[PDB]
Formats: C-alpha cells, sequence, structure tokens
C-alpha cells in the first residue's frame, strides 16, 4: 500500500456517542494490520488516533464506517 | 486482528488508550517498558503514572 514501511499517525472521526461504542471502535481499529496503539481524543471524544507501521488507511476507514455508520479520515501524518 | 493481545489502559476512570501485543512481547507504553506474558497479561499492572493495564486475547482468538 501507500504507507508500507512508514510509521504513521492516522486520525479518524468516528460516531461513538457512548463508552460502549468507544470501546468497540477502538478494538476495531486495533484489529487492523499494523496498528500498534489507538487513542480517543477531542473534547467530544469523537476522534481515534491510530498509530502503527504499514497501516492500510482505506481498510481502516471502511471497517469503522461499516460498524459505526459514520467515519471520516481527517489526516495521515508521519512520526 | 493481527496480534494476539489487546492491552487496555485505564486513566482517571476511563479507557482512552489500547495497545496491541503478541504473547511474550515487550512493548512500550509512553516511555514505560511493558511485558505481555503468554496469557496476554501486562506487567507492570500499575504504571509509574498510576494508570492501570489490563490485557486479553483478541476476539479473533489466541
Amino acid at each position: 500500500s501507500a504507507l508500507t514501511g512508514q510509521r504513521t499517525k492516522i486520525v479518524v472521526k468516528v460516531h461513538m456517542p457512548c463508552g460502549k461504542s468507544r470501546a468497540k471502535a477502538m478494538a476495531l481499529a486495533a484489529s487492523v494490520n499494523g496498528v500498534d496503539s489507538v487513542e480517543i481524543t477531542g473534547e467530544d471524544k469523537d476522534r481515534l488516533v491510530v498509530v502503527g507501521r504499514g497501516i492500510d488507511p482505506v481498510r481502516l476507514v471502511a471497517l469503522l464506517r461499516e460498524k459505526c455508520g459514520l467515519a471520516e479520515l481527517l489526516m495521515v501524518e508521519l512520526v | 486482528a493481527w496480534k494476539d493481545c489487546i492491552i487496555q489502559r485505564y486513566k482517571d476512570g476511563d479507557v482512552n488508550n489500547i495497545y496491541t501485543a503478541n504473547r511474550n512481547e515487550e512493548i512500550t507504553i509512553e516511555e514505560y517498558k511493558v511485558f505481555v506474558n503468554e496469557a496476554c497479561h501486562p506487567y507492570p499492572v500499575i504504571l509509574p503514572d498510576r494508570s492501570v493495564l489490563s490485557g486479553d486475547f483478541t476476539s479473533a482468538y489466541a
């Protein structure tokens, strides 16, 4: 893919209006190949920060979108 | 799921961080070394910032 071998931070806005859906969305992101850590951020706790190496961002957003309805990729960045 | 274990980190009453790990892997959470054993349990349980670690196999099996 486009980020093969690269350490990326990927920020996704996800519909997660309660603690149950936040736990579910983090676990979903964590299941994507290459993901090392997931963090919930934003004052409304509505963004996942996904960090890893070789992450396929297409697969990550597609999976979040299918299981939570709304998910949008805000940025991909190196670190 | 691509690794054996999910490690949850409780801070100030909530889980806002999780980490992937294989059995018997050493990982780093922030600047802290963590050992995840063969039952996916993390050590140390209490990190120096007093956050608490909990681990289990992913729902995609061991």
